[PDB]
């Protein structure tokens, strides 16, 4: 960060989200004026406020706002933008975009067009890698065009076969087969889906390495040919072939393999004439054999984690390289300083398909920035709306420490002290992963989510001691609320006689079991008796703060009381997982034994439209059975869409709420059986 | 729960265009202590919201317009739902907080034949007769006589605020244009000049009908301050056995 | 030149004539009297004392400051009088001037009369012939309505309040008659609806005219807003005098006692 060094005066960020905030931060530190593009929806986003000035691009959709090169170029021309940073995604690898920039005067902060087109296509990337005398996955050179050719390739390369659609990415267009019949049917399905997804229709057979470790080498190149490999990183933890948990210092890999992979990456970068920052992904088998897989020609999403170990600012180096300065660092200077771990916080339900993109507006948002060794890359502020047009990103949480154990402990504490209210996040999945025995030991692969959780994510399985602690904390919170309810101010007309109850006898119904708890108070210390076990719970008992810290028998636990009702229901977050309990007094439970269960099947056979409007979406078809509270149709009125549902399991007799129908209020839409 | 807690999530809860609706219960939850709200009649006449909450530990009654249901328009059921709640809050010394976003009264022949005038006058009377502290915040639209009904400053209201998205007017800018400039019959710039000086809270602010144009994130704190100042409010009214409410 | 006296007399003759002879002819052709004729019929002969004859509106927008838009009195005649010897306060809305739309000065005059009535302890009788709220006046007009509203709620149970709708009434000009104790209407000429029929067609899409949407028949048979409907203006005013004979002048006074035979 040398102010004397005269780099570009103005930079335009051609991306949205946390990456825009990152670029704006490093530009403000390094001194460059920054102009930020934004759509109409994100007119109040974080990066707009962070930027010196902003220029709207247009409509909400990404294909029309950030993918519109003409709007980008007119924004550049109007504001006298000197440099541009595309971040990752959108026009990061756009050839015609960079052509227009080189046409007018505009410099591109990134690699040249030749490297972009060389590494864009997978087949030619593999061909160059073969020319680069680097280790590659076993496969047939060329594009498979017929099923017989595919099964023959399966013959020579072995039964483990993977079809990959050329170009594109994001865990799409890849099918795994093990048999010749599997080879051919995967081939025909891949050929069918390539046009729908990518349109290249070019298909590649490759050998599938068993339980690969997805290592990555960050590479920094300048215009003078100096290529540096900045350590490594591991991204084995994936779902839907997408990275979720990301470790900067690889634990499986050792110094010799690190040096070999770095040398190979530098050699290939020199072969491609890559004169910017990028990454090279490698797959390492059990026998420490690494095979090339793709080279990213953009700023990697998980760049920050290695920034914790190297101590370098990658974006600043990219800007300096774009200026033309030679690299100010040598191969010897870079070192592994500590340990760093990253978790990508998404707005998706981890209980369904390991993350289902959700939407909503954040009523509460607090990052755990006060905890030691915590960095939070986020483009989220309280009130931000999670839309369907954008990647459902929330943030990226990074912890650094002396060693792996300290970093994992700091990640656990940060995740426990992280407040998100308004959507469904995957914090529970992250915390449950980081405390797994296999992850701590280091025996991880690309199938960690699948093999560890074959049935899918189910939450934290709490043990007997943890169950006792949870019950004690819940009972103490209940008694604290009851005691706070008695602190009225003095009336002086009808004096209040505070009850002198000494012990509270409660029934707590966690999951399905019912536990008898006896609680007593002696000030700030609650003595709890759960099924024989005796515990002490102490805290400040601040009932209004979102985060409550309680010490139970010495062990310190941070919990959040998400929901509380007068009926006894309490939804409380413990160790990442949200548990539902029902605390009643003993007499209340004894009397509740008489209350009869209300069956909630309902009928809702004749369901009516809420308000008059056009039905945008129909989730049912005649002859299709529905469930209780199952979505029926989404109708817009005053361009406000409401998704009205059914009430009981019943086959649809007829859908009167077809798409485009302007059904009025209280009109028959779907008949149930 | 601190009485000066900020609520930044309200800074953009109101959509900038006037066609989308929003949930005002979200604003109510954001403002009140511990986000705890006891709603009264939550399934009947859902275009108005009434309930009990606490501010700085003191019980408060809350009335608001729901732009989700019927676009926030007032009708018979909502008026009679709000009137008696306001009367009960007044009778037992409970401060009132009002959130105002109402385009007017629901039109139709059924409303006219049901006696919408009497039931609207019920709510107007209920707000006018209140002698307890009253705080009002306008989030967007306040059009026509509805603005008079929903706890105006002119009904002996104590403190009134307006969000930067507020709009106080006799009617919508469009119909006002066709009714004022009917003769000119050329509105291409007339509408532009009308909406540039009247389609904003300035006409109400410069006449002192609202005490301030506050930011949404500073709502709760402001209200708390008022509830600490207006606790000792006392007014005197002419003697009567009882008043003849339009029951 | 002593032009002050001639100015005073010209202002008097302009106020007494409302807003023009042609508009008075149009009003009479509709079958409706003017405000001053209504007051003359309602009150005892030679007992009307008028207040705020020269008050003018302060609006200076949309060409409302021109001399052609300066009518003294401002579409309302307010004052006090006596019925059968008993004091009463009265206001009558003039449909001639800007269609009887209520501006700031209109509200000030009405509130002034109501304040004197609440101070002395005498009833208020109001004849409504307003075409809504003066749009040019802006939010000021709205404010005025609210002021009147408040005083109504303040006067409920203290002094009797009577309303007679003798012409069209729309927008927010409907709440004040509803806040008063008794409401009467005139058949075939008086209307009462929050929203006009054109907007009803625009929004909820049905054909209805003013007569069955806000007419005296509708509001005296199937809505319960009005209490009685009278044949025409003269009959309405005579029956209003007869009815006013019944009520006391304030909640402090006991029930009136007449001579019995
Ligand atoms: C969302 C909130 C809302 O809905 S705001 C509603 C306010 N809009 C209005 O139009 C006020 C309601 N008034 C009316 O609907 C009509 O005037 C009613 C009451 C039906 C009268 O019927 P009608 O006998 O046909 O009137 P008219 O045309 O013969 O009289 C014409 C004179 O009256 C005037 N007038 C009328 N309304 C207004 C008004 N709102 N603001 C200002 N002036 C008004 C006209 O300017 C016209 O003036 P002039 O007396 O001829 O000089
Ligand atoms: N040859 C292979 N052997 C074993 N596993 C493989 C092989 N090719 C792909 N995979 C698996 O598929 C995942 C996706 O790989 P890859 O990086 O090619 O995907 P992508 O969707 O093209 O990525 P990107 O978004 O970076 O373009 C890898 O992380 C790995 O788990
Ligand atoms: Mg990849």
């Amino acid at each position: 960060y040398d102010p004397n060094e005269k780099t570009f005066d103005k930079i335009l960020v051609a991306n949205r989200g946390e990456i825009a905030c990152r670029v704006i931060r490093t530009c403000k530190k390094m001194g460059i004026k920054t102009v930020a593009i934004h759509s109409d929806v994100d007119a109040s986003s974080v990066h707009v406020k962070m930027a010196d000035e902003a220029v709207c691009v247009g409509p909400a959709p990404t294909s029309k706002s950030y993918l519109n090169m003409d709007a980008i170029m007119e924004a550049i021309k109007k504001t006298r933008a000197q440099a541009v940073h595309p971040g990752y995604g959108f026009l990061s690898e756009n050839k015609e975009f960079a052509r227009c920039l080189a046409a007018e005067d505009v410099v591109f902060i990134g690699p040249d067009t030749h490297a972009i087109q060389a590494m864009g296509d997978k087949i030619e990337s593999k061909l160059l890698a073969k020319k680069a005398e680097v280790n590659t996955i076993p496969g047939f050179d060329g594009v498979v065009k017929d099923a017989e050719e595919a099964v023959r390739i399966a013959r020579e390369i072995g039964y483990p076969v993977m079809i990959k659609a050329s170009a594109g990415g994001g865990g799409k267009g890849m099918r795994i087969a093990w048999d010749d019949e599997e080879t051919r049917d995967g081939f025909r399905l891949s050929s069918q889906e390539a046009a729908s997804s990518f349109g290249d229709d070019r298909l590649l057979i490759e050998k599938f390495i068993d339980n690969p470790r997805h290592i990555e080498i960050q590479v920094l190149g300048d215009k003078h040919g100096n290529a540096l490999w900045l350590n490594e990183r591991e991204c084995s933890i994936q779902r839907r072939n997408q990275k979720v948990v990301e470790e900067a210092p690889s634990i499986f890999l050792d110094a010799e393999t690190r040096r070999a992979m770095g040398e190979q990456a530098v050699a290939l970068a020199r072969a491609v004439k890559y004169s910017s920052a990028g990454t090279v992904e490698f797959l390492v088998d059990s026998k420490k054999n690494f095979y090339f897989l793709e080279m990213n020609t953009r700023l990697q999403v998980e760049h920050p984690v290695t920034e914790c170990i190297t101590g370098l600012d990658l974006v600043q180096e990219m800007i300096r390289v774009a200026k033309g300065y030679p690299l100010r660092h040598k191969q010897a200077d870079i070192r592994i300083n500590g340990w760093a771990v990253e978790c990508r916080v998404y707005a998706e339900d981890p209980y369904k398909s390991f993350g289902l993109p959700s939407i909503g507006r954040l009523s509460q948002y607090q990052e755990p920035l006060h905890l030691p060794g915590v960095r939070v890359d986020s483009g989220i502020q309280p009130g931000s709306d999670i839309s369907i047009y954008y990647d459902p990103m929330i943030s990226k949480l990074i912890t650094y420490g002396s060693d792996r154990t300290e970093a994992l402990k700091r990640m656990a504490d940060a995740l426990d002290n992280y407040v998100i209210r308004g959507v469904t996040h995957n914090i529970a999945l992250l915390r449950e992963v980081i405390i797994n025995s296999r992850f701590v030991k280091g025996d991880i692969s690309t199938k960690f989510l699948s093999d560890v959780y074959p049935d899918g994510f189910k939450g934290h399985m709490l043990t007997k001691s943890e169950k006792n602690q949870l019950l004690a904390i819940a009972s103490s919170l209940f008694v604290a609320f009851q005691l706070r309810a008695q602190h009225f101010q003095e009336n002086s007309r009808m004096p209040v006689i505070k009850p002198d109850i000494a012990n509270w006898e409660l029934s707590v119904k966690l999951h399905d079991k019912v536990h008898t708890v006896v609680a007593s108070n002696n000030g700030s210390v609650f003595s709890v008796e759960v099924d024989g076990s005796k515990l002490n719970v102490t805290s400040t008992w601040n009932l209004a703060s979102p985060l409550l810290s309680v010490s139970v028998d010495g062990t310190q636990r941070t919990v959040q009381c998400l929901s509380r009702e007068a009926g006894g229901n309490m939804s409380i977050q413990f160790l990442g997982t949200v548990y539902k309990v029902n605390i009643l007094t003993r007499l209340a439970a004894e009397l509740n034994k008489f209350m009869l269960e209300k069956v909630t099947e309902d009928t809702s056979s004749v369901l009516r439209s809420p308000m008059p409007g056009v039905v945008v979406a129909v989730s049912v078809k005649p002859g299709d059975a529905v469930a209780e509270g199952q979505e029926i149709c989404v109708i817009e009125a005053m361009k406000m869409q409401n998704s009205m549902t059914a009430g009981k399991t019943g086959t649809v007799k007829s859908v009167h709420c077809q798409a485009g129908d302007t059904v009025g209020e209280g009109d028959l839409l779907v008949e149930l059986e | 729960d601190p009485s000066d807690r900020l609520v930044p999530e309200l800074d953009t809860i109101v959509p900038l265009e006037s066609t989308k609706a929003y949930n005002m219960v979200d604003i109510i939850h954001s403002v009140v202590d511990e986000r705890e709200f006891f709603e009264i009649m939550p399934n009947y006449a859902k275009n108005i919201i009434v309930g009990f909450a606490r501010m700085n530990g003191r019980t408060v009654g809350i009335v608001g317009n729901q732009p989700k249901v019927a676009s926030g328009c007032l009708d018979i059921n909502s008026s009679v739902k709000g009137a008696r709640f306001v009367r009960f809050c007044d009778a037992f010394n409970i401060p009132l907080i009002t959130f105002v976003d109402v385009p007017g009264f629901l039109p139709g022949t059924a409303q006219e034949y049901g006696g919408i005038i009497r039931h609207g006058a019920k709510l107007l009377y209920a707000f006018a007769e209140a002698t307890v502290p009253k705080v009002t915040v306008i989030t967007r639209k306040a059009y026509g006589g509805a603005y008079d009904v929903m706890s105006s400053k002119h009904l002996c209201g104590d403190t009134n605020y307006a969000w930067p998205t507020a709009e106080i007017a006799v009617m919508g800018a469009k119909g006002a244009v066709e009714i004022i400039f009917k003769g000119h019959e050329n509105v291409e710039a007339a509408q532009a000049e009308y909406i540039e000086k009247f389609a904003n809270p300035f006409p109400a602010a410069v006449r002192g009908f609202v005490d301030d144009i506050i930011q949404p994130s500073s709502t709760r704190a402001r209200i708390c301050c008022d509830l600490d100042v207006l606790a000792s409010k006392k007014v005197q009214r002419p003697w009567r056995k009882h008043a003849n409410i339009p029951l | 030149a002593t032009s002050v006296n001639e100015r005073i007399e010209n202002k008097r003759r302009t106020a007494l004539l409302g807003g023009g002879q042609r508009r008075i002819d149009a009003q009479h052709k509709r079958g409706k009297l003017t405000a001053r004729e209504r007051i003359s019929l309602l009150l005892d002969p030679g007992s009307f004392v008028e207040s705020d004859m020269f008050v003018e509106h302060r609006c200076a927008d949309f060409g409302m400051a021109a001399d052609k838009n300066k009518f003294p009195g401002d579409s309302v005649v307010t004052g006090r009088g006596r019925i059968n010897g008993r004091l009463v306060y009265v206001f009558s809305q003039d449909f001639t001037v800007f269609g009887g739309s209520l501006s700031g000065a209109h509200a000030q005059k009405i509130c002034k009369i109501m304040d004197q009535a609440i101070t002395v302890g005498a009833p208020v009788i109001g004849l409504n012939d307003s075409g809504g709220a003066r749009i040019q006046e802006g939010v000021e007009s709205l404010a005025g309505y609210a002021d009147i509203f408040l005083r109504n709620v303040t006067a409920s149970g203290v002094i009797p309040q009577i309303s007679l709708i003798m012409g069209p009434c729309a927008a927010a000009a409907v709440y004040s008659p509803a806040l008063t104790d008794f409401t009467f209407m005139v058949k075939d000429t008086s209307y009462l609806f929050i929203t006009g029929p054109d907007v009803v067609k625009s929004v909820t899409n049905e054909d209805v005219t003013q007569e069955e949407l806000g007419g005296a028949k509708t509001h005296t048979t199937m809505s319960g807003v009005a209490h009685r409907a009278f044949e025409n203006d003269v009959d309405a005013l005579c029956n209003l005098r007869d009815f006013f004979n019944y009520l006391p002048l304030s909640s402090q006074d006991p029930a009136p006692v007449r001579e019995c035979h």
